[PDB]
């Protein structure tokens, strides 16, 4: 997935994508990927959290309904 | 479903000087919000003038480390004498090409002493794309750490400024307080800074501590 | 006669007569020696030249850090060995990042060099070697046969002439161990010595020394390192 | 990315940029896009850095192995031809490659391109990588066959500037270098910065 | 599906609904559950129809000859391990959930779990299938150390009639076994021999 | 393993002076289905080694049938040289990998503790490959429950002897029951010293619920 | 304990030409019991002689006459096993040709088949 | 589809409807959907046509053999656990269901075979999309120990439930009858079902049809 | 006769048949004499030219492994051209592996690897039925310095300061040790070799009946032209 | 002439002379002897010392076969070494498979199959060695199997194997050993091997010994040195007069 690479760097239209090195952190790695909805009792309506909003997780890793 | 990686921090910071090599990294181990360990360096010594370092998924950083030092250990039964910082860079840029269509995520940065003794510093792509670099960051704070070092040791976008050459002292101390403001500024670094100095002398590793939040 | 041309063929006396030729092809190599201390392990080896203006040939081979082989028979046979020894010791450094110990990879030497000698087609590897290591159960001198047999020896010697070695290392054994590593140098030196007629004598150029120990890695001393111990060795006592 | 290579009566020009992004993020601005396989035969790099890399690097492999059995260099078609077919046994599987094989032979100045989808076309004038557009612009405009080799170093530093200033992931230094009948040779390596002083002032 | 295997002191009791469902239709309310794999061992099956009958027919082959060879009657510990050895190297490919049961003159009554997955436990009383979720509370009241056979019979009885009554995929007749040292007794509760637990009303 | 059917929470390992404490809890869910309370998560390697388990169950007995036939053939050749707690944990290291290179992973995070040459051995691999040395571990809901509390006694006093190390691991089991789901109040308490391994259980944590009354 | 076999031939021709291993299962064959055919306008009759060499065999457990399909027939002269092998082969065959074509297998065929065999 | 059997007190009684759908579309109206097994077996199929008819005849081209091999009359048993075994190592790819019913030695026997590898051994069984019209009528009138004519009528009533309440069953009733002594294949067996008489008639006569070009080849 | 034995019988003096008839085999070939010199490596062969139809420039008995390192064989050259193959190979895919040039030394054992690796059994299709029948003297210049090495069939390799195979090699060798000196100089070592190889040889020494290569520090493999050969056989 | 060169032929008389010629080669080697007591399996070995250079210990002769197997053998040492690998793999396999150690007589059929697979083609060579194998259990009580070149195996009382075992055999015969212990069977099991043994015909040797049993709970292992010492000191004193 995040291990793409020259798709962007050939063509600046089309399908591929990718620069010329690879870097997960660059190309949509998880990292650390939290739910938003860990740490509640129900789960969050899709959309709730904008992106690029400063989210703070109601929980750690692992606790999701 | 299953993922195969995780991606576990680190930062590995190498300079290379006109006579000697630094390869620094702090020793936080991590996963999501929580910290595996707080000694966890990730500098390895393969030879008496090569220094490597591994960030990323810390599987993949283990068995790298072990294939290069079986390796190395085979070169040097092969050829009757020990590998070379370049050979060592070229071997490594074949291995981490072998698995191009199942990658380790590993960020390898790899510091020494050339063979006419001028430090040398080479860093890789998780694929193998690699060349020779003055310095150069790698890891979860290589994109705050890339631009100070540029600006310091590069002398970029400065004007009326001799390019005076770096000596150890400066580099040292340009490592120790280039990991402190990382440590500041991101969540996977801390809790202590380890330095290995390659010189003509052998290597010289040092422990600086950094904060634990 | 009909029962020597075939490794998988027993003779009506219950032998098998092509491991005794490659135990002949063994005989017909250089004479080297092994022997232990408390603490070291030292191969001395007597190496040959073709001709006055060809380099002596390699006897002593790196294994790993903490094993080093030395050689008498078929050359290519030696390296094979020394490759699967090698790759072993790899295998086991990887998997389970501790060395491999001696006794273990005899045995996997002895398993490997049983095979050849049961299957129709195969040959006995020609090749004896003598093993020195040290692990935690200390310094081990080990000797391996074209019969996959092996030896766990306070001394041993292989290779041509090595009969005058092996009485020497039988008469000095009971002080073999208490010597430091000089001493135990100069014993190995005195009982290669031993192999070699009056005219010839024990130089730079003839000479390998391969020595493991506790606090030392394998390590090979061959032309100007061997001087050292050449040195303080008196005369022929014929 | 911009490469771009064009033939005239004196070579072959092959200019290129050394700007390696990951993402939005520089990864570096000092890569070296023209790959010297040989004494005779050059390449690009445009696409995945170690993709290019390494197969040129096995390319060149092969054609020092052709030269030692047949005593007798390797032709540009054959060297295209070799790369092409080598390419084209992972097609599909993600490799992105677009390259330039230059380089002269019995047949004269030679330039072919190859891509990892399959491509291995001969042409005059070439451009690759993601800013190739505007190099292709300020090229033909000023692309003659008749250049003079000082011209003809002016025509590709210009266009790569303009691909630089236009594109977002070309920049840092043009690095030009010119193929002739007797080996190539490394014209220089020049910064944007410089480049720009030079040519808007 | 509702299985059910209890030790008493002298050997097991194998229980068992008959119901075989293809959605919501019975294809088979007459089914046997009850797997004879030697002479005084059995088990259970849930899950895959096709999964578990190819899984006890090779362990029957697999543990005859081992009988046969070895001249010395088998271990219910022997076939437990046959089956998670087998419900283990294909967990991916298998649905299968058994319970082994029997008698041996080393061991006396066992009884064994190989849920899905394949691990293996000794347990005093095993329950699996889709029904066996609504008698856990039922059982763990219920089972007391040092029961009978004639005790363990109607434990496993009145637990599979409750599993049955509250399970859509359970039901059809209970099918019983007992196994000792003296060999397998086998019964069918159908109609009124099955336990009866009145609806309330009101 | 790409389902885990049959699983155990977590594990904590802590090191005292003179060895180190492994304790876990005696339970196999199906789910969110108490199935199987009377089973050990907690194995006997070597005389110098002990080993606890989290994840999928069925996983552990395959790995612990391994270990112990490695065991096995090793006191086989009675060459005198046995597996340190190193040399486990850099086996079931290379295991894990290979197992997740292959994309079977084993569904596992196992914590390894061991006494050999008077100095304690804690070691920590995860199905991924991650494998790593700390003076205390904790896996799963013990990551973030039993951790910190371990970590902060470290932190006060880095050396504990083994009645301050046994009453910590007891103090995290009873806030393990308290906050975690998937635990049970039936646990085992596994020690190595120079001595031996030594597993005890099942135990039992006394829990207070004065705060229902609030 | 090796699974592989010979990979040379052990039926070579002679410096005159012949093949004396044929030869010699001919004459393993000429030393077998008397067996006779005889095409009818409207069938085809198999007979030969199972005379064992005691009483206590029993003479309704091996027979020489065989069925292939449900209209062919096989007998034999020479050695027992052989032929119990290669009637094995012929109903094989005989099946497949079936599976293949949905009808009965020619005589002709089935013969061309085994002798290929 | 609709295909049952069962088990009365001297052998094996099975049916079948006769009609085969492409889709909504009746493609035939006399399919033979009751296959030969061995002289004492025979089987009914539902499923993949072509999956059941490649089954069918590998199996019985096996079992062939093993009674050549052996001398003696086939067992049910050797079928089912063939087709069990063959069935179950395709995983469910090999779409056959199949009521395979005979009698042997043991007596008769009655087997469902569903295409992952399962069986049941069952005193009557249904199967296709018309099954459970005929299992109703199985469960309403079955009783054990029924003479031949009864088990007959039993099974063409519940071929015909499926036949008349079922959109992919129709045509007629195909009967196959097996016993120790001897084996009825009744083909049809009811004709339940007949086309329309004709009211009127269509227009087709000589030279309706333009003809562009002929070629005619006379065969010697 | 020759099928009384496998290919990998021991004679009851310890020694593989095959490999003994092969060594035989090498007596048979033209004399190729290596020398090294501190100032780099010489390496001459007889051409052994049968008709004076056949054209001398395609016997190749010297050919250029790499740019630093040439080879010299004697016996069967077409036994000899699988393992030039093999070194070649073995010389770019050290380069791309590690970026740099083999050294002699290990150019040399990757060859004689080859040497025992014959067996009908336990073997592959293609496998290799006997042993090859060449001997090689490799000789190139490494950070080592110059240097010479001699291969042979049995599988040995050995360095050799100046070394003579062939049918010649007993005179030459005797012949080679009496000029041979550590202070040699290159000229030197090419004269001597001129000699020794006019001596040997049954027809006289011109520019078309040898060969002779030469690797020194700082320049590539160089194999003599016909006008340097006749300046060099001017004065012997 | 020339019947006796492959395993896969038969002699006129009906003899596989390969496997009889591995026979031979086992009557060659030293003896080593084991006896079955109502306790436990001892055995005995007569190591011959060929040169003093060698360690003590160097080629043993006694393996562990498994936890509570242990095997004694006799011939060529190379062929022994790699029965003795076949023998713990089979019962590394049979533990694995069926979750419990293996049955001695199980464990002895599989290792007598595996070796009677090598005399019956020219591709391979009969094994040139002959083994015991002793176990101990609760449940099967104590075990003795010996296996030979062809392939046989039996059950023993006490068996012996080597140079000389006639005369062991006829030392053994003088036993009551189903009533004895293991303590006592183990300075028998000494005496014989002094007795057997040819100070004449061999410079030196080495007594090794081995039990399985109830002293051992029901594992193999060498005898203690305290045991070993006393069993050697009463097999001299019993060789004095």
């Amino acid at each position: 997935g995040p291990f793409v690479v020259g798709g962007e760097d050939l063509d600046p239209f089309g399908p591929r994508r990718g620069g010329m090195i690879v870097d997960p952190l660059r190309s949509g790695f998880p990292r650390a990927l939290i739910d938003p909805s860990s740490g509640l009792p129900n789960r969050l309506p899709p959309g709730a959290v904008p992106p690029g909003a400063r989210f703070d997780p109601f929980g750690p890793i692992g606790t999701s309904p | 479903r299953f993922s195969p990686y995780a991606f576990n921090g680190g930062t590995v910071l190498a300079i290379a000087g006109e006579d000697f090599s630094i390869v620094a990294s702090d020793t936080r181990l991590s996963e999501g919000f929580s910290i595996h360990t707080r000694d966890s360096p990730k500098c390895y010594k393969l030879t008496d003038k090569t220094v490597i370092g591994c960030s990323g998924f810390h599987g993949d950083c283990l068995t790298l480390t072990k294939i290069i030092e079986a390796r190395l250990k085979m070169y040097k039964h092969s050829n009757n004498k020990a590998m070379t910082t370049g050979a060592i860079a070229a071997m490594l840029s074949t291995i981490l090409y072998s698995r191009r269509f199942f990658p380790y995520y590993v960020y390898n940065i790899i510091g020494g002493l050339d063979e006419e003794g001028k430090g040398a510093v080479y860093s890789f792509d998780p694929v193998g794309s690699y060349q020779r670099d003055s310095f150069k960051a790698g890891g979860s704070a290589s994109a705050m750490l890339q631009p100070l070092l540029d600006n310091q040791v590069g002398f970029k976008n400065m004007q009326n400024v001799e390019h005076v050459p770096l000596s150890l002292d400066r580099a040292m101390r340009l490592v120790k307080d280039v990991f402190i403001s990382a440590a500041e500024r991101d969540v996977y670094t801390g809790d202590a800074l380890k330095v290995c100095i390659v010189t003509k002398e052998g290597i010289r590793g040092e422990t600086v501590p950094l904060r634990k939040d | 006669n009909q029962y020597d041309n075939d490794v998988t063929v027993w003779s009506p006396q219950g032998r098998i007569h092509q491991i005794e030729y490659a135990m002949e092809a063994v005989k017909q190599g250089s004479a080297t020696v092994g022997l232990k201390s408390k603490t070291h392990a030292v191969l001395v080896a007597l190496k040959r030249a073709q001709s006055e203006l060809a380099a002596h040939q390699k006897k002593i081979l790196h294994v790993d850090n903490h094993i080093g082989i030395s050689i008498a028979g078929l050359t290519a046979d030696a390296r094979l060995l020394c490759n699967f020894m090698r790759q072993e010791c790899l295998d086991s450094r990887f998997v389970f990042d501790r060395p491999l110990p001696v006794s273990r990879l005899v045995s996997l030497i002895g398993s490997k060099t049983q095979i050849p000698t049961q299957r129709y087609g195969r040959r006995p590897y020609g090749v004896g070697l003598l093993i020195a290591g040290y692990d935690d159960m200390g310094p081990h001198i080990f000797q391996t046969c074209p019969s996959a047999n092996y030896f766990d020896c306070r001394a041993m010697s292989i290779g041509a002439r090595s009969q005058s070695a092996r009485t020497y290392l039988e008469r000095h054994m009971s002080e073999f161990m208490e010597c430091n590593l000089n001493e135990l140098v100069k014993h190995g030196l005195r009982a290669l010595r031993e192999t070699l007629p009056a005219e010839q004598d024990l130089t730079t150029k003839n000479v390998s020394i391969g020595i493991v120990g506790k606090d030392l890695e394998f390590t090979i001393y061959d032309d100007d390192d061997v001087s050292p111990f050449l040195e303080g060795l008196e005369e022929r006592p014929q | 990315t911009t490469t771009l290579a064009f033939k005239f009566r004196h070579g072959v020009i092959v200019a290129a940029d050394s700007r390696a992004t990951a993402g939005a993020y520089i990864a570096s601005q000092t890569v070296k896009k023209v790959i010297e396989i040989n004494p005779y035969l050059l390449g690009t790099m445009a696409g995945g850095a170690a993709d290019c890399s390494f197969w040129e690097r096995l390319l060149a492999r092969q054609c020092r192995i052709y030269e030692l059995r047949n005593k007798e260099r390797i032709s540009v078609a054959a060297a295209s031809k070799l790369l092409a077919n080598m390419v084209y046994q992972y097609k599909g599987m993600g490799l992105s490659m677009g390259t330039m094989i230059c380089g002269w032979d019995k047949r004269g100045p030679g330039l072919y391109y190859v891509d990892s989808e399959g491509n291995r076309i001969s042409g005059a004038t070439f451009s690759v990588g993601s800013g190739s557009v505007y190099a292709y612009g300020v090229m033909d405009r000023g692309y003659s066959y008749d250049l003079e080799v000082e011209e003809a170093y002016d025509l590709a530093r210009r266009a790569i500037y303009q691909a630089t200033y236009r594109d977002a992931y070309s920049g840092g230094s043009v690095s030009l270098y010119h193929v002739r009948e007797d080996g190539w040779i490394r014209v220089s390596s020049d910064n944007v910065a410089d480049l720009h002083d030079k040519y808007s002032g | 599906t509702t299985i059910m295997a209890v030790q008493f002191d002298g050997g097991v009791v194998l229980g068992a609904d008959s119901r075989t469902t293809t959605g919501s239709y019975i294809a088979n309310r007459v089914t046997d559950k009850l797997t004879p794999i030697h002479d005084r061992i059995f088990c259970c099956r849930s899950g895959s129809a096709a999964d578990t009958q190819a899984v006890a027919d090779a362990v029957t082959y697999q543990l005859g000859f081992h009988s046969i060879e070895l001249n010395e009657p088998p271990l219910v510990h022997t076939a437990a391990s046959l089956f998670k050895e087998m419900c283990y190297r294909y967990r991916e490919d298998l649905m299968a959930g058994i319970i082994i049961a029997g008698w041996d003159p080393q061991e006396g009554g066992q009884v064994y779990s190989v849920p899905m997955g394949g691990m293996m436990v000794r347990q005093p009383f095993a329950i699996g299938g889709s029904g066996s979720s609504y008698i856990y509370g039922y059982v763990d009241a219920t089972y007391r150390e040092g029961m009978t056979k004639e005790e363990c019979l109607q434990f496993t009885a009145n637990a599979l009639a409750l599993a049955m009554e509250r399970d859509g995929s359970s039901g059809g007749v209970i099918r019983l076994a007992a196994i000792a040292e003296p060999g397998v007794e086998r019964q069918v509760l159908l109609g009124d021999q099955i336990p009866k637990f009145t609806i309330a009303t009101l | 393993t790409q389902n885990p059917m049959v699983t155990g929470t977590s594990v904590l390992g802590l090191k005292f002076e003179g060895g180190v404490v492994i304790a876990a809890d005696m339970l196999g869910s199906y789910g969110s289905l108490a199935r199987f309370r009377n089973i050990s998560r907690i194995m006997r390697v070597n005389n110098s080694t002990m080993l606890g388990a989290s994840g999928d169950y069925a996983d552990f007995q395959y790995l612990k049938q391994v270990l112990g036939q490695m065991v096995i053939d090793e006191e086989l050749l009675g060459d005198g040289h046995s597996y340190s707690p190193k040399a486990i944990h850099s086996w079931l290291t290379r295991a894990m990998y290979s197992r997740r290179s292959k994309m079977n992973p084993l569904w596992n995070t196992m914590v390894i503790g061991g006494y050999a040459d008077g100095e304690s051995f804690l070691g920590y691999v995860d199905m991924l490959g991650v494998a790593y040395e700390a003076p205390s571990l904790a896996t799963g809901y013990g990551a973030y429950l039993a951790q910190p509390l371990l970590r902060e006694v470290l932190e006060k006093q880095p050396v504990l002897s083994q009645t301050e190390a046994r009453e910590l691991v007891e103090r995290c089991m009873r806030v393990l029951y308290y906050r975690d789901a998937r635990s049970y109040n039936r646990f085992q308490i596994a020690t190595v010293t120079e001595k031996g391994v030594e597993i005890e259980g099942p135990l039992s944590a006394e829990t207070n619920w004065d705060i229902a009354h609030m | 304990m090796a699974e592989r076999g010979y990979s040379f031939s052990l039926t070579t021709f002679s410096p005159s030409g012949k093949l004396v291993q044929i030869e010699y299962a001919l004459a393993a064959v000429a030393g077998g019991a008397p067996s006779v055919g005889i095409k009818a306008a409207n069938g085809v009759v198999l007979a030969t002689e199972k005379k064992q060499k005691s009483i206590l065999y029993d003479e309704r457990s091996v027979h020489k006459v065989e069925p292939i399909t449900k209209h062919i027939g096989l007998v034999y002269s020479g050695m027992g096993p052989d032929y119990r092998v290669l009637v094995h082969r012929a109903r094989k065959l005989a099946q497949q040709y079936y599976l293949v074509y949905q009808e009965p297998i020619p005589t002709a065929q089935l013969v061309q088949r085994v002798a290929s065999v | 589809t609709t295909i049952a059997g069962v088990v009365y007190k001297d052998g094996i009684v099975l049916g079948a409807d006769t009609r085969a759908t492409e889709g909504m579309v009746v493609a035939d109206k006399n399919c033979s959907k009751i296959h030969f097994i061995s002289p004492n077996i025979y089987c009914c199929g539902a499923g993949t046509a072509a999956d059941t008819d490649m089954t069918t005849q590998l199996i019985s081209s096996n079992l062939e053999l093993h009674s050549l091999s052996t001398g003696r009359l086939p067992r049910v048993v050797t079928a089912n656990r063939m087709l069990k075994q063959m069935l179950f190592r395709y995983q469910g790819y090999i779409g056959a269901a199949l009521v395979l019913g005979g009698v042997d030695v043991t007596g008769p026997h009655l087997y469902s075979i569903y295409p992952h590898g399962s069986t049941d051994k069952l005193p009557y069984v249904t199967m296709g999309s018309g099954s459970l019209a005929a299992m109703a009528v199985f469960e309403d009138k079955f009783r054990p120990d029924m003479e031949e004519e009864e088990a007959k009528k039993l099974v063409s009533e519940a071929i015909a439930a499926g036949i008349f309440n079922d959109l992919g069953s129709g045509s007629n009733i195909d009967l196959c009858v097996i016993s120790k002594s001897k084996l009825d294949f009744l083909r049809p067996y009811s004709v339940p079902n007949k086309k329309g008489t004709r009211f009127g008639r269509y227009r087709c006569e000589k030279g309706t049809n333009a003809v562009l070009t002929e070629k005619v080849t006379t065969l010697e | 006769s020759e099928y009384d034995r496998g290919v990998n019988t021991f004679s009851p003096e310890g020694r593989l048949f095959q490999v003994e008839y092969a060594i035989e085999a090498i007596k048979l070939g033209s004399t190729a004499i290596g020398i090294q010199t501190s100032e780099g490596v010489c390496l001459a062969v007889e051409k052994r030219i049968t008709s004076p139809l056949m054209e001398p420039s395609s016997i190749e008995k010297i050919v250029e492994i790499d740019a630093h390192i040439g080879c010299a064989m004697s016996g069967l050259i077409a036994d000899a051209k699988t393992l030039i193959d093999k070194a070649r190979v073995e010389t770019q895919n050290h380069w791309f592996t590690y970026n740099e040039t083999m050294t002699v030394e290990s150019v040399t054992q990757a060859v004689s690897n080859l040497a025992l690796q014959f067996g009908e059994e336990d073997a592959d299709p293609g496998a290799m039925s006997r042993p090859f029948g060449v001997a090689l003297l490799f000789g190139g210049v490494d950070e080592k310095g110059p240097q010479l090495f001699h291969m042979d069939p049995s599988g040995t390799f050995v360095q050799c300061d100046a070394r003579a195979i062939g049918s010649a090699s007993e005179g030459a060798q005797s012949s080679l040790q009496e000029v041979y000196h550590k202070s040699m100089t290159l000229k030197e070592a090419i004269k001597s070799s001129l000699i020794i190889l006019k001596q040997v040889m049954e027809e006289k020494l011109n520019a078309t009946n040898i060969e002779l290569a030469t690797v020194q520090p700082g320049q590539n493999f160089h194999m003599f032209t016909k006008e340097e050969l006749e300046e060099v056989i001017k004065d012997i | 002439t020339g019947y006796d060169l492959s395993a896969s032929t038969f002699s006129p008389d009906g003899r596989v002379f390969q496997v009889e010629y591995a026979m031979k080669a086992v009557e060659n080697s030293s003896t080593a002897i084991g006896i079955r007591c109502k306790d436990g399996v001892v055995f005995g070995v007569e190591k011959l010392v060929l040169s003093k250079l060698y360690e003590e210990g160097s080629n043993k002769r006694l393996f562990n076969v498994d936890r509570h197997v242990g095997m004694a053998v006799a011939g060529l040492l190379a062929d022994a070494r790699s029965l003795a690998d076949i023998a713990r793999e089979e019962a590394s396999n049979f533990r694995s498979n069926f979750g419990y150690n293996i049955p001695l007589k199980h464990l002895a059929d599989r290792v007598a199959m595996y070796v009677h697979a090598y005399t019956l083609y020219s591709a391979v060579r009969p094994f040139g060695c002959s083994f015991m194998l002793g176990s101990y259990s609760v449940n099967d009580g104590a075990q003795l199997y010996m296996i030979d070149p062809s392939g046989v195996s039996y059950g023993y009382w006490g068996c012996a194997i080597g140079k000389a075992r006639q005369a062991a055999k006829t030392e053994i015969e003088k036993l009551q050993m189903k009533e004895m212990t293991c303590r006592d069977v183990v300075k028998e099991v000494a005496k014989i091997i002094y007795i057997v043994h040819d100070e004449v015909k061999d410079k030196a040797f080495e007594l090794e010994l081995s039990w399985v049993g109830e002293i051992t709970n029901g594992r193999h292992e060498i005898v203690p040195k305290d045991v070993r010492e006393e069993a050697e000191k009463y097999a001299k004193e019993s060789l004095k007069e």
